[PDB]
């Protein structure tokens, strides 16, 4: 049972830090989505202008 | 919060504080422990120990093992008489 207490963490190693950094750098990437909803939300509001 | 690692904190404890101390006592159980069933040292022979390691030993354990002790008192026990009655 302690070896199976040791089972588990076998093929956790692999990916532990990889799931550490997938989750962290891609999370890190919304800041071009923030800036672009910015510039979109510019587009909406003179597109409005216009429109009126 | 944000990312962090809540796998790798196996640093700060190990699994199975309970599960540690037994494996613990395993380990020095079954290392400290004879590879099959070494050191018996059985065979002794000195005056009184030629019956002791006969007699007293337990291949047999049956009522003769006791009986040898009634007859040499029997013996001694006769003379004792004859010197004495």
């Amino acid at each position: 049972d302690r070896i199976d207490s040791v089972s588990q963490l076998q093929n956790v190693a692999e990916t532990t830090k990889v799931l550490f950094d997938v989750s962290k750098e891609t999370v890190e990437l919304e800041s071009e989505a923030f800036e672009l909803k910015q510039k979109v939300e510019l587009a909406h509001e003179a597109k409005a202008v216009l429109d009126s | 919060v944000s990312t962090l690692i809540p796998p790798k904190v196996v640093s700060s404890k190990n699994i199975g504080s309970a599960p540690n101390a037994k494996r613990i006592a395993n380990v020095v159980h079954f290392y400290k422990s004879l590879p099959q069933g070494p050191a018996p040292a059985i065979k002794a022979n000195t005056r009184l120990a030629r019956y002791k390691a006969k007699y007293f030993d337990g291949d047999n354990a049956s009522g003769k093992p006791l009986w040898h002790f009634a007859l040499g008192i029997i013996a001694f026990g006769y003379s004792m008489e004859y010197y004495f009655h």
